[PDB]
């Protein structure tokens, strides 16, 4: 939610998408690293699960 | 003929806008026809030729004319007296068969000026001006009320031409509907069955179903015929409303009247004796 | 551009006539008109003036195609009345029954309404 | 409306609505497209119903008042360009005014609608009769000695007018030196095509198809205010084809014009949106499956079924019939082998090929046959030697 | 003039027609003639050819006129019949409880051309008079023709229904002495089919009577769907909560017994399927475990439609669509496939990387529970659209390759004919055959028949 | 003129010869709409051989799952072969692994 | 570009009434209030209204409105 | 001087750049067009991947 | 053998319920720019003459 | 007689009306642009 | 047939001899006669080459060479 928040003030306090991938919570992946990932769709199921 | 039914007239209610009937004890063909001559047979006047000077607006040229012929013009006063270009022995046009529009405005501020309805002005008398802000003292007035703006003008653009209205019915043009919409509504509880409702509890009830109040839904009665057709018809602006149903009538009667003349025509000329 | 201008629609041509009658080759008493540059709003309403008369035995009309401005009404009466009266009659008590209702709709507007102007 | 200053540009060939809007159904995906700021259609009010055929497999009954009142309509710019080329050792074009006793070239269309710098000017109305621009190429100097002078001896023509736009005004006229340093001018042509029979449109679900009609507000079919329909499309081009999504948006358009606030219909979610979109149609006071009661414009009666109306976003495509007509009775001759031209643009005449030749001989009408490939192209005389098949 | 369009695949693809000239720029022609030439009007044009003398005139006229080419010798039936709107609009006019009051059978009457001048009784005089629908549907058929059967309709109970007291039961159609007497026009009575009322007509008429059928047909059942209408939106799509509960129930009970048959085959004592391994007994267990569930709920679907169902209406007619139409909006898509078996692993054991290594369930690996009324999951609309690829793909091939097959066939044939002593021979004059056909018959007047002494 | 000429035509490098297989890598950007100039920019195309191929590379791969439209591509000839990049997607400009 | 006058699917004028909106949006966020003080009953002239993009706005802002 | 190298619109070495969406108006430039093409002998054309 | 002819025409085809089965709608243009070679005889002349 | 020809941004004539090369005084821009026909058109409001 | 720089009008001598392009036709404004056999300059007729891959023309029978610099191909 932080992140989330700081989102929001972007529209005046000085921030960026470069910001948020520097926080880690979001990566780049390729096409042959996909191949080994566990990828799921939706928060919904990895929490219901 | 004896089998003429007199129909029958109810007015419920009349607006400056709206006016709302019930025709009762009449055919379907009498009120569908009606209903039609409503939209295509009664004129009116509007904008039919576009003369343009000079147009330095953003906008081009025929988008001007189509925005500008379409806006609407008051007529009652003037659309009977009023003569058919075509029928009109004048080269061109006339004071007597079209009247004459003008505008002229250039943006020499600098905030945006707007080009309305208003700073359109008819070289004709003001006995037919154009819909918005005249005689007023309306309560449909409301902030700029410029009925329509015919373009948006920054710093250094104007805009000069000439119009000239002229009289004709919708049939021709879209732009001559004496009509905002017309509402038209037969046999409400469903009693004459022309339509079949599968699961008749999902559908709801209008203003005229209000008869049983109960939700009993459609009692049948096969001995029927369709009567008490209800109407709503409602002004464009440019034409007050009972006098869109008088001029219909009239106009109806005197296409009626003008087919039996050709019918009398046909024994009088060429003596009718081929059948 | 090879749209027709829109005033052909309703405007009558010079070399054309109003209306038209043809004897049917088939059926004794039966007649065609044709009503040229007129469309339903003339042709439904004709049509049910003389479904209301108990001595037509038969009515009818068809407008052969949209594109083409023009209807074609076939009427059959009994053999002592001839379709032609029929068709004036129609036409007059039509003329009639509207008069009555401009008539009862003025009246009718005369009611103390207080905006008739 | 394909980007905002299209007006300052001369691009040689673009169309532009008059009266765009944003669809009233949206993906969330639209706002990143700015879909929003530049939209590519009309919001339609359509019925899915059957009523005279004139919209049977593939068309559709456009309401004829609505294209009156500007609906989907459209301008049409088309620039042409040319070049004041040198061109070299001894010869020259050059911008002026073409005449019959100065230059050869003569051609039958009408050089009045010109001024006198070659090059006509802006709102003056121009057709397929006209010349746009006036060059001609000056060439033999006089390379043919002693008299051989008479008139138009100086020059060529080859200036160039209207093939295609056979109609339309001058939008701009614009004169400048482009790379090579050489006099050229871009100058563009304005004209706008109303939506008729043969214009070809689209919803947004793939179902494109031609405007097989128009009737105007009296004869389409009604209902309550007489809302008539837009557009009916018909019945059929939905099973087969199942194409659902059309039929839920006019149902989610229903709740969002009405309620005043353009939908969602972004594609994954739990928005339940066959049952909660019904639901909330009802509350409102409709069918709430959207089915209204229709009338019949003809003759006012009831139509029996209830028939499924209410908007739906409409694209107004770039084929439009009058570009795409043709026809040729006798034409310009290629002598490669002098049959008829193939370049449609310059009046060329259709092919009949292999397969087809190969149907009049199933048929079995040998004279049709010979004549379609032969007389009607193609005809020649030769004499031949009795003795030896030369030609010589 | 001679109408033709391109691709020509064969001799009715050109056919003559008469002009009659319209306003505004497109060829407008007759709706019946659109199955013969593979016309849609979503953008297709047409071209049109001129003769230029009376000679090439009388030789259209006779040969390639299109009233001519009705029956194709192809395979000796109509090569146009009456599609869509009014196909459907004839079963819902010809079902025995329409009727029709003294105005509108007049109008219809009107729109017919070669009516004969007298007005029929009405089959209800009191209280007041009605015309069934059947019953002007019979002023449409020519002079006289008959045919029994020649519906094969849904209807009723193939096999043993007509055996069980002949309850009339309606759905089977008669016609006697040029009057329909009973039963429901289809597609296969009035289509393309071998025996329908069109073929017939062709047969006992003339062709030119039979052209005069074709419009009546069209303009007065077209002008009565008029009055009537006819639509499909989301109420001709959606089912109750009950048939919506049973579905989901087959369903789920289905994919148990997935679950159930993967448990038995990693438990290796499945018990392979003759000629096959393992796997491909596996494989054709679960295939036909899935294919039982969606034909299951299918046949539920179709059962728990409503009588008005438009959508129900459209495909009884047989004028566009189907059963398993029906089955993928209302019940459940389905097992998707490409190359005929259940989408690949294409990264290492996986469709996606969404699922587990290995996962051999319906949904891992490409059934969409869904229908397309609920609208389909992420995954399921990715492997929907894999098997969206495989069918535009295969068009684009097949136009070429089958392109190429024609000329070359056409190429070799070309110069055979049947010569004045009725032998069959080729260009070098070699004799082909001794009578054409081994019987000399023509393929457009010949007819399927019983014969009685296999008895 | 080099570089003028190659982006020009469409063409790719010694013209003389090489000229077999990449051509018409670049074009006219389409201008009809907005939304063909965004699709247009972001267009990709696979090379193949011509005229009567069939083959894989025309479906739908799993791996393109995220990577490529899903349903986007000619109605014509060249189906399946010039693909069009999904929304998110994006592409490595690659660096020295140094 | 600019609201038209008149609704396409029936007439009522509605160029009229876009000033006036912009004015009540301002105002107070209910687009389904602003509506229906204008008058837009039915929802063909409400579509118009509501699904309209005023492109005119940011094509005025070009300085040469010279050629 | 070597040579002249194609600029592509609005790509860190076109002027398109650098200025805001008040200049880009100014210079009769959309804002919301894209860039990305390069420009050539008066035709846009972009290079497909 | 696959010819350019003369007296070509193309354009798109939209349904036309009213037409019979073997009529086709042609547009006016495209009717005025074909020609039929007519030879004249005794008797369509005074037709003939008026066109 | 004058060929006008308005200027891009300066928003003046050009006053060329000869041989002479296109170039607006004043105005550096060398782009010209032939000013509207004083000539009337017509256009109906259908 | 020398005599035919544009002559050969049966009735009269000629003074006009106008290129009606569409019709593929030489027309002779004071009487009504035809004369030709038509050609709009074989340059335009021969660039049948359009739809079919342009950019590399294989039509192109004809390069340009441009011999008004030099004088000997
Ligand atoms: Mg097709
Ligand atoms: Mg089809
Ligand atoms: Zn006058
Ligand atoms: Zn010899
Ligand atoms: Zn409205
Ligand atoms: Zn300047
Ligand atoms: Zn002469």
């Amino acid at each position: 939610k932080r992140h989330i928040d700081q989102l929001k003030e972007r529209e005046y306090n000085n921030y960026s998408w470069q910001d948020l991938v520097a926080s880690g919570v979001v990566e780049y992946i390729d096409t042959l690293e996909e191949e080994t990932v566990m990828l799921a769709m939706t928060p919904d199921d990895l929490q219901e699960k | 003929m004896p089998y003429a039914n007199q129909p029958t007239v109810r007015i419920t209610e009349l607006t400056d806008e709206n006016v709302k009937f019930i025709i009762e004890n009449t055919d379907l063909a009498v009120a569908n026809s009606i209903r039609r001559v409503f939209i295509a047979e009664v004129p009116i006047i509007a904008i039919d030729w576009v003369q343009i000077d000079a147009n330095s607006s953003v906008l081009h040229d025929e988008f001007i004319a189509h925005r500008l012929g379409l806006i609407p013009l008051i007529s009652d006063d003037i659309v009977d007296k009023l003569q058919y270009s075509r029928d009109c022995t004048c080269e061109e046009f006339c004071p007597e068969c079209s009247v004459e529009f003008t505008l002229d405005v250039r943006c020499n501020e600098d905030q945006t000026r707007h080009v309305t309805s208003r700073d359109l002005i008819s070289n004709s008398p003001r006995v037919i001006p154009v819909t918005s802000r005249n005689r007023d003292n309306d309560p449909n007035d409301y902030v700029e009320q410029d009925d329509i703006l015919i373009v948006k003008l920054r710093k250094g653009q104007e805009l000069r031409l000439r119009a000239y209205a002229k009289k004709g019915f919708g049939k021709e043009h879209a732009k001559w509907n004496p009509t905002a919409g017309v509402a038209f509504e037969y046999d409400p509880d469903n009693a004459l069955r022309h339509t079949v409702y599968p699961k008749p509890e999902e559908w709801p009830k209008s203003e005229y179903s209000e008869l049983d109040e109960d939700e009993s839904q459609a009692p049948y009665d096969p001995n029927g015929k369709p009567e008490r057709f209800y109407y709503n018809v409602e002004s464009c602006g440019s034409l007050r409303p009972e006098t869109i149903v008088l001029s219909a009538l009239s106009g109806l009667k005197k296409k009626l009247s003008d087919l039996q003349t050709q019918l009398s025509h046909e024994i009088q000329s060429d003596v009718l004796t081929i059948n | 551009m090879n749209a027709p201008p829109a005033f052909e629609s309703f405007l009558l041509f010079e070399g054309e006539k109003k209306i038209t009658i043809n004897k049917d080759t088939k059926v004794p008493n039966a007649c065609l008109f044709t009503i040229n540059k007129e469309d339903h709003t003339l042709g439904n309403i004709i049509k049910s003036q003389l479904l209301k008369d108990p001595q037509v035995l038969f009515a009818g009309y068809k407008v052969p195609h949209p594109l083409e401005h023009k209807i074609i009404i076939r009427v059959q009466t009994t053999p002592d009345y001839s379709p032609q009266e029929a068709f004036t009659n129609a036409i007059t008590d039509l003329i009639s029954e509207l008069s009555l209702l401009e008539e009862r709709f003025r009246v009718a507007i005369k009611d103390k309404q207080e905006g008739i102007e | 409306v394909y980007i905002t200053n299209f007006h300052v540009r001369m691009d040689t060939l673009a169309h532009v609505l008059y009266y765009p809007q944003k669809p009233l159904v949206t993906t969330r995906s639209m706002e990143y497209l700015r879909f929003r700021e530049l939209p590519a259609g009309i919001n339609s009010i359509v019925a899915i119903a059957s009523y005279t055929g004139y919209n049977q497999e593939d068309s559709v009954i456009m309401n004829r008042s609505a294209v009156d009142r500007g609906f989907f309509r459209s301008v049409f710019y088309r620039s042409y360009k040319e070049q004041e080329s040198k061109k070299g050792f001894d010869q020259e074009e050059v911008f002026e005014k073409p005449t019959r006793e100065t230059c050869q070239g003569m051609r039958h269309a009408i050089y009045d609608k010109l001024d006198d710098d070659g090059l006509i000017a802006p709102g003056v109305r121009v057709s397929g009769d006209d010349v746009i621009i006036g060059k001609t190429v000056t060439l033999p100097e006089n390379e043919d000695e002693l008299e051989s002078t008479n008139r138009r001896y100086t020059k060529r023509d080859c200036s160039t007018f209207l093939r295609t736009s056979e109609t339309g005004i001058v939008d701009q006229v614009m004169v400048t030196l482009n790379q090579e340093g050489y006099k050229f001018c871009k100058i563009r042509v304005r004209s706008v095509r109303i939506p008729q029979i043969g214009d070809k449109f689209a919803s947004r679900h793939g179902q494109k198809g031609t405007c097989g009609i128009q009737y105007r507000q009296e004869d389409m079919p009604f209902t309550c205010e007489g809302i008539t329909p837009d557009i009916i499309i018909n019945p059929h081009a939905i099973p087969s084809r199942m194409t659902i999504g059309h039929l839920i948006e006019c149902l989610q358009g229903k709740v969002s014009a009405n309620k005043g606030e353009i939908g969602d219909a972004t594609p994954f979610n739990d928005a339940v949106n066959v049952q909660k979109i019904s639901n909330l149609l009802s509350d409102y006071g409709y069918h709430l499956r959207g089915n209204e009661v229709l009338y019949n414009g003809f003759t006012g009666r009831k139509i029996t079924s209830q028939i499924f109306i209410g908007p739906t976003y409409y694209q107004r495509l770039k084929h439009m019939v009058d570009d795409k007509i043709h026809s040729r009775a006798r034409g310009p001759i290629q002598i490669l082998n002098r049959q008829p031209m193939e370049g449609r643009s310059r009046d060329g005449g259709l092919r009949f090929g292999e397969m087809e030749r190969d149907c009049q001989i199933a048929h079995g009408a040998a004279q049709f046959l010979r004549e379609r490939l032969f007389e009607a192209s193609d005809p020649y005389q030769v004499h031949v030697c009795n003795l030896c098949g030369i030609m010589a | 003039v001679i109408f033709n369009r391109q691709p020509t695949l064969h001799k009715m693809s050109m056919m003559g027609h008469r002009v009659r000239i319209l306003p505004w720029s497109t060829f407008r022609l007759n709706l019946s003639v659109t199955t013969p030439y593979n016309a849609d009007f979503d953008g297709d044009e047409m071209n049109l050819h001129l003769p230029q003398s009376l000679e090439t005139r009388a030789e259209i006229q006779e040969l390639a006129m299109v009233p001519r080419m009705i029956v194709t010798p192809q395979s000796n039936r109509p090569v146009m019949g009456i599609v869509q709107d009014t196909l459907t609009a004839v079963r819902k006019f010809t079902k025995r409880d329409v009727f029709l009051e003294r105005g509108e059978v007049m109008n219809l009457l009107m729109f017919l051309s070669t009516w004969d001048g007298k007005v029929p009784q009405p089959a209800i005089l009191k209280p007041r008079p009605l015309w069934t629908g059947k019953q002007i549907f019979s002023l449409i058929i020519p002079g006289h023709i008959n045919c029994i059967r020649t519906h094969s309709t849904h209807p009723d109970d193939e096999d043993s229904g007509p055996y069980k007291h002949i309850s009339p039961g309606d759905t089977k159609v008669v016609v006697e002495n040029g009057e329909l007497i009973m039963g429901i026009l289809c597609k296969k009575s009035l289509g393309t089919s071998a025996g329908s009322l069109v073929h017939i007509s062709y047969l006992e008429m003339g062709h030119d009577i039979t052209r005069l059928f074709y419009s009546n047909i069209q303009t007065v059942i077209n002008n009565w769907l008029l009055i009537e209408g006819h639509t499909i939106g989301i109420g001709d799509s959606i089912a109750d909560s009950k048939t919506y509960q049973d579905i989901q129930n087959t369903i789920k009970k289905a994919k148990q017994d997935v679950i159930e048959v993967i448990e038995k085959a990693h438990n290796n004592e499945l018990e392979p399927t003759p000629g096959n391994t393992l796997r491909q007994t596996f494989e054709n267990q679960v295939n036909r475990i899935l294919n039982d569930a969606r034909d299951k709920t299918g046949s539920s679907a179709q059962k728990s439609l409503s009588e008005y169902n438009n959508f129900k209406s459209m495909v009884v007619s047989g004028a566009k669509g189907s059963k398993i139409n029906i089955s993928q909006v209302i019940a459940v898509v389905g097992q998707q496939n490409v190359e005929g078996k259940r989408i690949p692993f294409g990264f290492k054991h996986r469709t996606l990387p969404h699922f587990i290594k290995d996962d051999y369930g319906p949904e891992s690996r490409g059934f969409v529970e869904n229908s397309y009324l609920a609208g389909l999951t992420p995954t399921e609309f990715f492997f929907h659209a894999m098997g969206g690829r495989e069918g535009l793909i295969d068009t684009a091939v097949k136009t070429a390759e089958t392109g190429y097959i024609q000329r070359r066939l056409i190429k070799s044939m070309e110069s055979v004919m049947v010569k004045y002593d009725a032998t069959v021979r080729n260009s070098i004059n070699q004799v082909v055959q001794l009578r054409y056909g081994e019987d000399g018959l023509a393929g457009e007047s010949v007819e399927f028949q019983n014969l009685a002494t296999l008895k | 003129d080099g570089l003028k000429y190659s982006l020009a035509t469409g063409n790719w490098g010694d013209q003389k010869k090489a000229h077999q297989a990449r051509a018409g890598v670049s074009q006219v950007l389409n201008r009809l709409t907005f939304a063909s100039t965004l699709s247009h920019l972001r267009r990709l195309n696979s090379p193949i051989g011509r005229d009567g191929k069939l083959a894989k590379p025309r479906q739908l791969h799993n791996t393109l799952w995220g990577m490529v439209c899903p349903a986007e591509t000619p109605e014509g000839h060249a189906v399946g072969l010039v693909k069009n990049l999904a929304l998110m997607a994006y592409i490595s400009v690659g660096s020295q692994p140094s | 570009m600019i609201i038209p006058v008149r609704c396409f699917t029936c007439g009522k004028i509605v160029g009229n009434k876009w000033e006036a909106y912009l004015g009540l949006l301002q105002a107070e966020y209910t687009e389904g209030d602003a509506l229906d003080a204008l008058g837009l009953k039915r929802y063909c002239c409400r579509r118009m209204l509501l699904a309209h993009v005023d492109l005119i706005e940011k094509l005025l802002n070009y300085a040469p409105l010279e050629k | 001087f070597i040579g002249k190298i194609p600029i592509m619109l609005r790509s860190t070495y076109c002027l398109l750049n650098g200025l805001t969406d008040r200049d880009l108006c100014e210079l009769n430039e959309c804002p919301l067009d894209p860039g990305g093409y390069f420009i050539i002998n008066g035709s846009e054309k972009v290079l497909i991947a | 053998m696959g010819k350019r002819v003369d007296f070509s025409a193309r354009t798109v085809i939209t349904p036309d319920p009213n037409l019979s089965i073997d009529q086709v709608g042609v547009p006016r243009s495209i009717a005025a720019n074909m020609t039929f070679a007519e030879i004249v005889t005794p008797f369509n002349i005074d037709r003939l003459q008026e066109l | 007689q004058p060929m006008i020809y308005i200027c891009g941004e300066c928003h003046t004539e050009n006053e060329i009306k000869s041989r002479d090369p296109i170039r607006c005084r004043e105005c550096g821009y060398r782009i010209m642009y032939k000013k509207r026909t004083k000539r009337l058109v017509v256009f109906d409001a259908r | 047939l020398d005599a035919l720089p544009r002559v050969t009008c049966p009735n009269h001598p000629d003074a006009i001899l106008v290129e009606d392009y569409r019709a593929g036709d030489m027309i002779c404004p004071e009487c009504g006669l035809v004369v030709g056999d038509r050609v709009i300059d074989v340059g335009s007729e021969w660039r049948t080459f359009s739809n079919d891959k342009a950019t590399k023309d294989p039509s192109r029978v004809g390069d340009s060479q441009n011999p008004l610099l030099s004088d000997g191909d």
